[PDB]
């Protein structure tokens, strides 16, 4: 999920727009 | 500032500052 | 490094391209 | 083809691919 992806690992714009609605 | 290393509060700012209007979710688990 | 970031994470093009000269 | 886990050769095939002319370096430590 996102903090793997984010926090755990370096976000990117890519996989923050996975997020928005 | 979203290439980094973003936890918590720092995450949920970047969510909104790129979502904008389509909002989000913020599903930590 | 990259396979922290593309293998163990999910890779993105932003992360690929650090690694183009 | 870039927003996935990808390892060993096929990260390398990324980096070939998204490069291009520029070429690359892989060091996976």
């Amino acid at each position: 999920g996102i903090v793997e992806q984010c926090c755990t690992s370096i976000c990117s714009l890519y996989q923050l727009e996975n997020y928005c609605n | 500032f979203v290439n980094q290393h973003l936890c918590a509060s720092h995450l949920v700012e970047a969510l909104y500052l790129v979502c904008g209007e389509r909002g989000f979710f913020y599903t930590p688990k």
